[PDB]
């Protein structure tokens, strides 16, 4: 999807 | 008291593109706002000065502040390596909001990052503490160097920084 995380990106 | 401004000077592959200038809402978020102030300066000893954003996906957001690992894993906050999520008083409203990236409830540390766009679905998880102040243009420049998976094809750095007021 959309998202701003830090180490695992996800959908 | 005003609220403080830093600019960021970017650079694609070395060559400068222009500066970017932001508005910190240290009357709303002063924790949140502070660390990035340092960061932007370098006071603590390090900082964003020559990092850069790793992650650029058009029509969304452009991400950096990964002084560390540079690729999203790493950086770290002035008051440790994370810090608590301050307030959720203010929304992504639309493009130029500054922004906390994070791993999850309280995980606040350096990363950030800069929306092109309303961004509503992220209200309430992540910390909105700035917005752009000026240079607009030179976000809207970075977004063409970015993709859906969000590498970039040419190296975007903040080639320096610091604060303005």
């Amino acid at each position: 999807x959309l998202l701003v995380t830090a180490g695992l990106v996800l959908a | 008291m005003v609220n403080p401004t830093v600019f960021f000077d970017i650079a694609v592959d070395g060559e400068p593109l222009g500066r970017v200038s932001f508005e910190l809402f240290a009357d709303k978020v002063p924790k949140t706002a502070e660390n990035f102030r340092a960061l932007s300066t370098g006071e603590k000893g390090f900082g964003y000065k020559g990092s850069c954003f790793h992650r650029i996906i058009p029509g969304f957001m452009c991400q950096g502040g990964d002084f560390t690992r540079h690729n999203g894993t790493g950086g770290k906050s002035i008051y440790g390596e994370k810090f608590e999520d301050e307030n959720f008083i203010l929304k992504h409203t639309g493009p130029g909001i500054l922004s906390m990236a994070n791993a999850g409830p309280n995980t606040n540390g350096s990363q950030f990052f800069i929306c092109t766009a309303k961004t509503e679905w992220l209200d309430g998880k992540h910390v909105v503490f700035g917005k752009v102040k000026e240079g607009m243009n030179i976000v809207e420049a970075m977004e063409r160097f970015g993709s859906r998976n969000g590498k970039t094809s040419k190296k975007i750095t903040i080639a320096d920084c610091g604060q303005l007021e």
